[PDB]
């Protein structure tokens, strides 16, 4: 479970994991399964004496 | 500060548990829709495009469910995501073969929100149990919520720019839970004051008054037109009310068609017309004015609100009891549809003509004021002579201020009563006042005749300008204008001085309103935090969170307050 | 916009049909027809055209909603006379009257190439 | 892309693909304007 | 501002009758005669023109209408 | 009266107000002086001796309207209207959308709303000229008919003509100006305006820089939407700590390119670049958007009767006059008498006759004009019902309506209340893992608030399970393992194998509980205070 | 059907800008609906595609584009001949379903220049363009027949744009409506008593009231029926009003015939049989 | 601020011609917020010496 | 040199105060924009009485 960084699936090792800021979702297109987890989006968090 | 972080001051308690954000919710401005059934709510397509439901796949609808998956996010009747039994979820927007994608029974599919779905709707601020109700959605154009007028009534919503909030449950228990409880039809009667909460109002109430008129006659063509408007109908055309010289139907006949056919509500016409009794008994020439319906058939009587609802003796309460919420809701939606359509064709307006009264009476009214003006002077001079007699237990000033007040009240009332007489029944304003809508005689006085005395805490305008109100007045002036009396009408206009006194009182209403608005939220909180500790038990005894008994049984009977009703025992009859 | 385009008021989708025909399940020789992307404007003359027919036991129509573009018509006629014929008769009579109205209009306008005086 | 905005006060295009400090010939002012887009743009008359 | 063609209440054109009106005003200090000459027999149309106002000329007053 | 002629002389030559002050025929007066002076209401009546209860008057008002403020001065005959409505108008007047100056083009404020075809008030107060209101109007005098219609105008709303919307009814432009600055981010670290490619930079989540120019800025006139990158810039961070090959074209080029919030759609209006006192290079861009009247949007009368557009209909559907005149607006009659706003009728009655007269009427509350009968008599002269009421034909059946209708022109306000900016919803999205609460709001696509009182109602509702769904499932869901030996939440949990409760030597008697995650945090917070709370079903 | 109205027709008055006539022997529902037909139903050509190549004038393109809509294009060339662009299966547009327009102006003159419909030209085959001294080689112009002043230009301002006029009708948008307010009257004496008219002296007399002219404050007949509808059509200029009426009358008939065909199709598609 | 409770807002009569009575926000700041009269003016201060 | 003082618009020291409307439009200034409030960091600022 150390193999995260951005690419893995139970059926295949993920090749791409797009970040959909709009819905705040993580999508893996080539099979079809949210890798789960949206950590609160870095694109939402891209506006942020002696 | 570690204690502070917890402490409540935006802490774990108040700043998190007592108030947080949730999903599957929407809020917009509100718009009216009398055409909507009482359970309907109008819903924006974008919201419907935004809102979804995750349904678990069953073999009975799996093929359709698969079509939603196949339809996908690219249209409203499709689905955004599917959640597999093992827990895996799929984005169909980026799925390479959304239509070809496999699926089976037991999987969950996140499909778009559809019509006919039950949601929970709320006012904000929330003040009572009817303030949150389960509703049926209606998907519509433009980002507006459309609602039935009568649903505004428990909500007290205003389309001036109010927003209200809606929540969509995602569990079938809760869908049942909302359906069996949160749904509006059960909310009709309040247990707080064993009365109905629904109320047909304004345009609808006015046209109903208009519709009860004796001069109401219909044509066969329009009867068919009216019949189609019906949300439900027997399919059997009724017999004409008139056959000769020409076949005709009455509005009372047709209103009675709307009425369910084996229930009656009796007498409470509750209108000014007739004679505070005694007179209408003269001789039972007992019809028209007084209300009476038999076997779902209206015999006579112009309708009112006390008949129409939110009061004791109302038709609405008894229909709820006999016909139940479900039949009563369909009757109510139906009547509103019909009355609206009749109103639409009948029409209603208002103009300066409605402000017109008789010149001579209007001439008499001013002269009535002139005598009262003269009457004040008689009172002023006697006091200045110190020949005026002080009222027992009061000072001479208290008597004087009281005495001038009776005169300013008697005259205004007299001149008002002249205006009540001076207006035709033809008038929209009298029509609006009589129907039980937003008006009254005092309004007529204010618009046509006289606004009356302005006061500070009930007292005449104080001498803030050094024993005076204004430098336009003489010193030691005691005229009613010098103390805020608005003699003119809204039609007559106001003097510069009267307008100012009028502006001042408007502040008193407004300031009190703002202060009252903040405080009620606070007082309630004090109230709720106390009363939250108690609930009813299965042994009928009323108990608290530590199971101790409050009462032997709730309300000393254990019965529902809604099932209670106003009755005369009459056993306290005078003569034994 | 969170609202449909204007042509959608009258234009039908490829899965839609202009009118739908249903028999009444309540009274004999009656039917209820649903017309899509249409208003009372059509509805009212046809009701009137059917009302003009004495063989009609019942005729009526309504939109399901004014915002919505659809109407439903319930009609009942004598048991020997089908409601379909009444609608068919009413439209054919009405179209015929319109053609003559146009022709008289043509006669009326044509009747002053210069002036009436 | 020949575009680059135009100075505001001299009212003249500088016109180059440069990381220059928003300077401008003759007109020392920094106020810059960018040319209209070179793209197909449909307008309705509604 | 920039006289909209067609009176919102009816549809009566006036895409050039503003300046003509202004011409009519310079020619005749009778709005009634001006309003009538324009042909705006309807007061909805009259309200359109009567309550119109054109500040653009002040906008034109600026020199920096070059970039 | 000769002094007036001097005031007239001032238009060409000179005769200053100060000279009028120097003339000493008028003086400037404080409240302390007012206590002693005998003030007069009017020159005319008070000079009369026949009924001179007093004649010791010392000074007189220029005009009673001088008490009035900027807002009150706008509405005619406020005294024929209920007093608070004017305060509501005074507030709501401020709430109205409109023009504000002349050079809008040079102006690039964050937000603006301007009307295509504003109109000076058909009925005006003379002072509004000094307010330059006719120069800068903020509404139009629309012709309205007062009728309930279908009830879609009930309670603070109105039905409006969609076909009129087609002609350009109250349509407006909305301008938003965006500004963006470049600046250092450390001794070496800094933002860098550019058009980075997806492989030559990271932090791009998914958005593309197609709209951009090589400078990193979008071109003027470009069509925009609520997702794409509006300004392109990226900041490399460590410059050396990356070292050795984890090179990539993205390197350390962290994205900081500005994009549009997930809501707005439109076209690029203007782009301006310059520098400030800080010295840093910065740019300002104006984005144009168009505001059209829609159902539910907030509007208002000049008489403080606000309302939203309840719906919009085509002109054909609308009921019409003998000419076939459809009103611009359909207001509910009943809303006026409850508020007692007779003045609202006077705008209409004065406006009707003025329109027919082809001449403007003054809106001063105080006159001798006898506006009631004389206007009514005059309304009869143009060939109309003297009270203003008129019969109209049905919009659908064409039949004449049973009641007669009061119809005429009225100054109306478009209020600053974009309903589409007021709407907000979510079903799932970004959260706040620190508390597992939903995002702050719409500008971050957050969830909607839940208040103490909705909870209070929900208890009164008795539907505990819906609250449970709402408090737990619809906000904060969690699973916890506890040791059977102790209610203390202690596990290492090989989330694929073992669980264990260290300190209790638990190897198998692990148990799972469902609580909120934010609640577990509170509990951990108690433990940090050396408290050991525990919990069991027994 | 055994009996129908004879739709009596009488034309009172006609011009290129208006037509006044009286229709008799007909239903009120027919009169209103045909009236509703006069506005919405009539097909017309209007601009749907606009490209602005250059604009150094003060106004923003979308203001002009909305205005381009507001332009009253005459429809006197059988605009119905053009196929709908949607149905014309052409790449977005073609001369068989579109007209093309182009405008280019530059103010080199120091004084304020005015821009007019004339600056806009129909690049597509000369189907009758905007009404600006094109119909009127007639010594009867209003004052100039410059119908619409597009905008004004102080020295230095320029405007370059392109336009596509396309087929449409009033129901689609009011810009496609070839008619202003439509005048209508029946039964001025109010013998039908559709409304009270309390104190009829408070009601001035209508021009049609003048017929039976009467000083009896409003004669009455309970058996009466709506008859002798008085019409006055007010064309917006886009077409001659009577010709608008014929196109309206033709369209409504066509609208009905298609429903009958569909009605046949409803019974064809159904299992029902009739003969 | 200083001096609170049992003081409130309503109106003073001398305000006549000094402030518009209608010109106030409908918020809680109502009456608490005032507005200059059409022709009111303010003393700038001088030396009586 | 002691400081840079922020000045009220239309001040005596606001040299535009003498310029005509035509001058002001020449400056691209609004003739019906009397000011009377400071501009701080490009933002408009008004003192409340
Ligand atoms: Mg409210
Ligand atoms: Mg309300
Ligand atoms: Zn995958
Ligand atoms: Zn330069
Ligand atoms: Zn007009
Ligand atoms: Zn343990
Ligand atoms: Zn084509």
């Amino acid at each position: 479970l150390d193999a995260l960084p951005r690419v893995t699936c139970p059926n295949h090792p993920d090749a791409i994991l797009v970040e959909d800021y709009r819905a705040g979702d993580m999508i893996c297109p080539e099979c079809g399964l949210v890798v789960g987890d949206r950590v609160i989006d870095v694109g939402s968090e891209w506006r942020t004496r002696t | 500060s570690l204690k502070q972080r917890l402490k409540g001051k935006e802490g774990r308690v108040r700043g998190n548990l007592m108030g947080k954000r949730v999903d599957f919710s929407a809020r917009t401005v509100i718009t009216p829709d009398p055409n909507l059934s009482i359970d309907q709510v109008g819903v924006p397509r974008s919201i419907a495009a935004n809102m979804t439901f995750a349904e678990i796949v069953t073999p009975f609808n799996i093929d359709r469910l698969q079509e939603l998956v196949r339809r996908g996010n690219s249209q409203y009747p499709g689905a955004k995501y599917i959640i597999r039994d093992n827990g895996d979820r799929i984005d169909l927007r980026f799925h390479p073969k959304p239509s070809d994608l496999h699926l089976q029974t037991g999987y969950k599919v996140e499909r778009h929100m559809c019509d006919g779905d039950i949601v929970i709707f709320n006012r904000q601020p929330t003040l009572h149990k009817m303030s949150m109700m389960g509703h049926r959605v209606r998907i519509l154009p433009w980002s507006t919520f459309r609602l039935n007028l009568s649903v505004t009534t428990p909500y007290n919503a205003d389309f001036d720019g109010d927003e209200m909030n809606l929540h969509l449950p995602q569990s079938l228990e809760t869908r049942a839970e909302i359906q069996e409880l949160a749904m509006v039809p059960r909310m009709i009667v309040t247990p707080q004051s064993n009365r109905p909460v629904m109320g047909i109002v304004q345009d609808t109430l006015t046209a109903v008054r208009k519709f009860t008129k004796r001069d109401v006659f219909l044509e066969r063509g329009e009867v068919m037109n009216l019949l189609m408007f019906l949300s439900t109908w027997d399919g059997k055309v009724p017999q004409p009310a008139i056959l000769k010289p020409r076949p005709l139907w009455t509005g009372k006949q047709i209103f009675s068609l709307i009425i369910p056919g084996h229930i009656n509500c009796i007498r409470t016409h509750s209108t000014h017309p007739d004679d505070e009794d005694s007179g209408p008994y003269k001789h039972i020439s007992p019809g028209d004015t007084k209300v009476v319906v038999e076997n779902g058939e209206l015999i006579m009587g112009i309708l009112c609100k006390k008949s129409l609802g939110t009061s004791a003796g109302s038709l609405v309460h008894i229909s709820y009891l006999e016909m139940g919420h479900d039949i009563t809701r369909l009757f109510y939606s139906n009547i509103q549809t019909v009355i609206n359509n009749w109103l639409l064709i009948e029409g209603h307006t208002i103009g300066i003509g409605d402000s017109i009264a008789d010149s001579k009476t209007y001439q008499d009214i001013q002269n009535t004021i002139k005598k009262a003006k003269q009457d004040v002077i008689e009172v002023i001079e006697k006091a200045h002579n110190n020949e005026l007699e002080p009222t027992p237990g009061n000072t001479l000033r208290q008597t004087f201020e009281n005495q001038v007040n009776r005169i300013l009240n008697d005259a205004r009332d007299k001149t008002g009563s002249s205006a009540q007489k001076s207006l035709s029944e033809y008038n929209n304003f009298k029509s609006m006042v009589v129907s039980g809508a937003k008006g009254s005689k005092i309004n007529i006085s204010q618009v046509i005749a006289v606004v009356g005395q302005q006061n500070v805490e009930g007292k005449r305008i104080p001498f803030g300008f050094k024993h005076r109100t204004l430098p336009h007045f003489i010193k030691d002036d005691y005229g009613p204008e010098s103390r805020g009396f608005v003699e003119n009408s809204y039609l007559a206009g106001l003097t510069p001085t009267e307008f100012f006194f009028h502006a001042m009182g408007g502040r008193e209403g407004l300031i009190d309103t703002a202060v009252k608005t903040a405080e009620t939220g606070y007082i309630q909180r004090r109230l709720i935090k106390s009363m939250e500790s108690v609930m009813v038990k299965y042994d009928a005894t009323v108990r608290n969170s530590i199971n101790q008994v409050v009462q032997l049984r709730y309300g000393e009977d254990g019965l529902a307050g809604e099932s209670v009703e106003f009755q005369n025992l009459a056993t306290l009859k005078p003569s034994n | 916009m969170n609202a449909p385009p204007a042509f959608e008021s009258f234009l039908l989708f490829e899965g839609e049909k202009k009118i739908t025909i249903n028999k009444d399940t309540k009274v004999p020789n009656a039917c209820l027809f649903t017309i899509n992307k249409e208003d009372h404007t059509l509805g009212n003359i046809i009701k009137s055209q059917l009302l003009k027919d004495p063989q009609v036991l019942f005729a009526g129509y309504k939109v399901p909603h004014p915002l919505e573009h659809k109407i439903i018509i319930r009609v009942q006629t004598t048991p020997d006379y089908s409601p379909q014929e009444a609608f068919t008769n009413a439209i054919t009579d009405l179209i015929s009257e319109l053609s003559l109205l146009e022709e008289r209009f043509r006669v009326a306008i044509k009747d002053k190439q210069e002036g009436i005086e | 892309q020949p575009m680059i905005y135009i100075c505001g006060e001299c009212h003249t295009e500088n016109e180059i693909k440069s990381r220059d400090p928003i300077r401008c010939r003759e007109c020392g002012y920094r106020i810059m304007y960018k040319k209209r887009t070179k793209r197909l743009v449909v307008f309705d008359a509604r | 501002m920039i006289i909209p063609v067609r009176c919102f209440t009816c549809g009566k054109i006036v895409g050039n009758k503003w300046e003509a009106y202004l011409g009519l005003l310079q020619a005749e200090y009778t709005e009634g005669d001006a309003l009538d000459a324009l042909g705006l027999k309807r007061y909805c149309c009259r309200r359109m023109l009567l309550a119109h106002v054109d500040l653009i000329e002040k906008l034109l007053n600026y020199a920096p209408l070059e970039k | 009266k000769r002094h007036i002629d001097q005031l007239k002389e001032r238009e060409y030559n000179n005769y200053s107000w100060q000279d009028l002050v120097a003339s000493g025929v008028v003086e400037y007066i404080d409240t302390l002086e007012e206590e002693t002076v005998m003030l007069a209401m009017t020159p005319d009546d008070l000079q009369e001796k026949e009924v001179a209860y007093c004649s010791t008057y010392t000074h007189c008002e220029i005009h009673p309207s001088m008490i009035l403020g900027v807002c009150a001065s706008i509405i005619p005959f406020p005294d024929h209207n209920q007093s608070p409505r004017n305060t509501y108008q005074s507030a709501m007047g401020k709430q109205a959308m409109g023009v504000y100056i002349t050079n809008f083009h040079v102006r690039m404020d964050t937000l603006a709303h301007v009307l295509y075809y504003p109109q000076k008030p058909l009925v005006t107060t003379r002072s509004m000229e000094y307010l330059r209101f006719r120069e800068l109007p903020a509404g139009i005098n629309s012709i309205v008919a007062i009728a309930s219609y279908t009830g879609y105008n009930q309670e603070d709303s109105v039905i409006m003509n969609r076909s009129a919307v087609d002609r350009g009814f109250f349509r407006s432009v909305f301008y938003r100006s965006y500004k963006e600055q470049e600046s250092k981010k450390g001794f070496d670290q800094e933002e860098v305006f550019e058009k980075p490619t997806r492989e030559t930079c990271q932090g791009m989540r998914h958005a593309i820089y197609d709209k951009l120019d090589d400078d990193g800025l979008i071109a003027p006139g470009v069509r925009v939407s609520g997702d794409d990158v509006i300004i392109g810039k990226t900041v490399t961070l460590p410059e050396n700590e990356d070292e050795l090959e984890s090179t990539n074209r993205r390197y350390t080029k962290r994205d900081c390119s500005t994009f549009l919030r997930t809501s707005e759609t439109g076209i690029v209006d203007q782009v301006m670049v310059t520098l400030n006192q800080e010295g840093y290079k910065f740019c300002k861009i104006r984005v144009r958007s168009v505001r059209i009247p829609q159902i539910g949007d907030k509007f208002a009368s000049r008489h403080g009767q606000k309302g939203t557009c309840g719906i919009q209909y085509r002109q054909e559907d609308m009921p019409f006059t003998c000419e076939g005149i459809t009103p611009d607006i359909i207001i509910n009659p009943h809303a006026i008498p409850s508020r007692m706003t007779i003045g609202h009728l006077i705008e209409c009655l004065q406006g009707k006759v003025s329109a027919n007269k082809g001449e403007i009427g003054d809106a001063t509350p105080f006159n001798d004009a006898v506006n009631v009968q004389k206007i009514s008599n005059l309304l009869s002269d143009y060939g109309y019902h003297l009270r203003g009421n008129e019969v109209l034909y049905n919009g659908f059946t064409g039949r004449k309506i049973t009641s007669q209708i009061f119809i005429g022109p009225t100054y109306y306000q478009r209020l600053k209340h974009m309903v589409d900016d007021k709407i907000h919803s979510r079903a799932r999205g970004p959260i706040q893992i620190l508390n597992r609460q939903p995002m702050e709001g719409r500008s971050r696509d957050g969830g909607l608030r839940f208040g103490e009182m909705e909870r209070d109602c929900q208890i009164a509702h008795g539907a505990a399970q819906f609250l449970r769904e709402r408090l737990f499932e619809a906000s904060d869901p969690y699973q916890v393992h506890v040791c059977n030996l102790c209610g203390i939440m202690a596990i290492a949990n090989t989330r694929t194998h073992t669980y264990e409760c260290r300190g209790c030597r638990n190897k198998t008697q692990i148990s799972l509980v469902r609580m909120p995650y934010a609640c577990k945090l509170l509990f951990q917070e108690l433990m940090s205070m050396s408290i050991a709370p525990r919990m069991m079903s027994v | 059907m055994p009996y129908a109205n004879q739709p009596t027709v009488r034309i009172t008055e006609l011009t290129d800008e208006n037509v006044k006539f009286i229709i008799e022997n007909t239903d009120l529902a027919v009169a209103n609906s045909i009236r509703r037909v006069f506005i919405a139903e009539v097909p017309i050509i209007a601009i749907d595609w606009v490209q602005i190549d250059a604009n150094s004038s003060v106004l923003h393109d979308e203001f002009i584009a909305h205005r381009l809509g507001l332009i009253p294009l005459i429809s006197d060339d059988i605009v119905d001949k053009l196929q709908y662009s949607r149905d014309c299966t052409c790449e977005e547009f073609c001369p068989e379903c579109s007209v093309e327009f182009t405008l280019d102006v530059r103010c080199n003159e120091d004084q304020t220049r005015h821009v007019t419909s004339r600056d806009l030209i129909s690049n597509s085959p000369r189907v009758i363009p905007v009404t600006s001294r094109n119909r009127d080689n007639d010594p009867n112009d209003y004052v100039e027949q410059d119908d619409i002043l597009i905008v004004k230009l102080r020295k230095g301002q320029e405007l370059r744009l392109r336009a596509y006029a396309k087929k449409g009708f009033g129901k689609e948008h009011a810009k496609w409506n070839p008619t202003a307010g439509v005048a209508f009257e029946y039964d001025p004496d109010n013998a039908l008593r559709h409304t009270v008219y309390p104190k009829p002296e408070e009601w001035p007399k209508s021009e049609y009231s003048e017929l039976d002219e009467d000083e009896s404050q409003a004669p009455y007949d309970p058996n009466g029926k709506p008859e002798r509808f008085y019409y006055n059509v007010e064309s917006c200029g886009s077409l001659r009003p009577e010709t608008i009426v014929l196109s309206a009358l033709s369209g409504l008939k066509k609208k009905l015939s298609d429903l009958q065909t569909q009605l046949s199709h409803e019974i064809q598609s159904d299992v029902l049989t009739i003969n | 601020r200083d001096g609170k409770l049992a003081k409130p807002r309503q109106l003073h009569n001398t305000l006549w011609g000094m402030v518009c009575p209608a010109e106030t926000p409908e918020g809680h700041a109502v009456g608490l917020v005032k507005n200059l009269a059409l022709m009111a003016y303010i003393s700038v201060g001088s030396q009586p010496s | 040199f002691i400081g840079k003082i922020p000045i009220m618009l239309r001040s005596t020291y606001c040299l535009l105060n003498g310029l005509t409307d035509r001058d002001l439009c020449e400056l691209n200034e609004c003739p019906l924009d009397p000011g009377g409030y400071f501009i701080i960091n490009g933002s408009e600022k008004v003192l409340i009485a």
